[PDB]
C-alpha cells in the first residue's frame, strides 16, 4: 500500500492497467500487448488534448503521455477507485450521492467532447471497428465466429437491434470525436471525476461511446442482480447528455446507440465463450442481457421504435 | 497456451508495466512532471 507500490492491477484481453500510489496521488499505466498502428501515438494524443484544452471537457480528461508505443503513463488522480467499482459492487453498499452524480457529469462530458470540430483533431483516425480489434484481427475474426454460433434463440431482442434494426438508421450523420473504450473502468468517480483511457480515441459515432458506457450497467445489472440502481444511473447519463447539449436524442441516434449497445453484448458473451472455451456460460450471459437490456434502454429514454424490437 | 504457459506471460507483462512506470516515476524531472501532472 506503500507510496511506489501497486494498488491496483486490471488485466484485460487487450489491454493490462496498474495503479501506482505515489506521493502526489495515484498514477495509472497501461500496456497493450503489441504495438499497433490503431492505438493512438504521441502525436495524435498531443492534438486530441490541445484540442480539448479550451472547452468544458478539460477539465475531466486525464490524457496519458506515451513511455513507447505499447505504454501509457497518466497524470496523477486523487484516488485509486473507478466507477466500476459502485457499478459491479456486490453485496450491496451505502449510496454515495456524488459517486452517483458522476452519470449526469459523465453524459455532460461526452456531450462536450462530441462537440469537438473535426477540423480540430487532424490526427485522429477514423475509427471503423474498436482499436483493440484492428490491432489484432485473427482475434476480431475468431470473435466474429464466436458469436455466429451463439443460440439465435437466446436473446432476439438483442439480435434484432444488432442487426436489422441497426441498418435502419441512416448512414449520413455528424461523425464526431470519440473516446472509444468509455467504459466505467475508465472513470475515476466524482466529485471532480476523471477519464482515463484514450489510446482507442477517433472519429466515430457519438452513440457508440454512450452505448460502451451502458453495456456495463447492462452487464451488472444481469451478474449482480441490482436492475433499478443500473436504470437510474443510464437515466442520469441520459439527462446530463442532453441538458448539455440541448438537444434530446432523435429516433435515429437512439436505434444507432441500441445497435452499438446490443453489439456489445454480443461481442462481450462471444468474447467469454471463445476466451474461456465456454459457449454455455456465455449462453446464460446472454439470456440475462435480454432480460436487464429493455429496462435500461427505457431509463435512457428510448423510444417504441427501439424498445419494441425487444 | 495452457493455463501454466498463460498466467506465466499474464505475471511477466503486469510486473514489466510496474516497473515501467516505477522507473517513470522514479525518473521524471520536475519539468516533465510540470507537464503531466499541472496545477
Ligand atoms: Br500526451
Ligand atoms: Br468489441
Ligand atoms: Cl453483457
Ligand atoms: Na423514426
Amino acid at each position: 500500500v506503500r507510496t511506489g507500490q501497486p494498488v491496483r492491477s486490471l488485466p484485460g484481453p487487450f489491454v493490462n492497467r496498474v495503479c501506482l500510489r505515489v506521493d502526489s496521488g495515484y498514477r495509472w499505466g497501461e500496456s497493450v500487448p503489441v504495438a499497433a498502428p490503431a492505438y493512438l501515438d504521441a502525436a495524435a494524443l498531443r492534438n486530441l488534448a490541445e484540442a480539448i484544452a479550451p472547452t468544458q471537457a478539460a477539465q475531466y480528461a486525464c490524457i496519458p503521455a506515451l513511455i513507447d508505443d505499447r505504454t501509457a503513463i497518466h497524470p496523477v488522480v486523487t484516488t485509486p477507485r473507478l466507477l466500476s467499482d459502485t457499478v459491479f459492487e456486490s453485496p450491496a453498499s451505502a449510496v454515495v450521492p456524488q459517486v452517483e452524480q458522476t452519470f449526469s457529469e459523465l453524459g455532460g462530458f461526452l456531450a462536450r467532447l462530441h462537440s469537438i470540430p473535426l477540423e480540430r483533431v487532424a490526427a485522429l483516425p477514423t475509427r471503423t471497428r474498436p482499436a483493440w480489434l484492428q490491432a489484432a484481427p485473427q482475434a476480431a475474426d475468431g470473435i466474429r465466429a464466436a458469436r455466429d454460433r451463439l443460440d439465435k434463440d437466446a436473446a432476439p431482442g438483442i439480435q434484432r437491434l444488432a442487426g436489422a434494426g441497426a441498418a435502419e438508421a441512416p448512414e449520413v450523420f455528424p461523425r464526431t470525436v470519440v473516446h472509444g473504450r468509455l467504459s466505467t473502468a475508465s472513470c475515476v468517480p466524482g466529485p471532480a471525476p476523471r477519464v482515463l483511457g484514450w489510446r482507442e480515441a477517433g472519429i466515430a459515432d457519438p452513440m457508440a461511446d454512450l452505448a460502451f458506457l451502458l453495456r456495463d450497467l447492462v452487464q451488472s445489472a444481469a451478474a449482480m442482480g441490482a436492475q433499478q440502481l443500473q436504470e437510474q444511473r443510464a437515466r442520469l447519463t441520459a439527462e446530463g447528455y442532453e441538458a448539455a447539449r440541448g438537444t434530446q436524442l432523435s429516433d435515429d441516434e437512439h436505434t444507432r446507440l441500441a445497435g452499438h449497445l446490443a453489439s456489445g453484448i454480443l461481442q462481450h458473451v462471444a468474447l467469454r465463450a471463445w476466451s474461456a472455451s465456454d459457449p454455455e456460460g456465455a449462453d446464460a450471459l446472454l439470456r440475462r442481457a435480454e432480460r436487464s437490456l429493455p429496462g435500461i434502454l427505457g431509463a435512457f429514454g428510448a423510444p417504441r421504435e427501439v424498445t419494441g424490437r425487444l | 497456451m495452457s493455463e501454466a504457459m498463460a498466467s506465466a506471460v499474464d505475471e511477466a507483462a503486469f510486473a514489466d508495466l510496474v516497473s515501467k512506470i516505477q522507473a517513470a516515476e522514479a525518473s521524471m524531472t520536475d519539468e516533465q512532471r510540470a507537464v503531466i501532472d499541472p496545477a
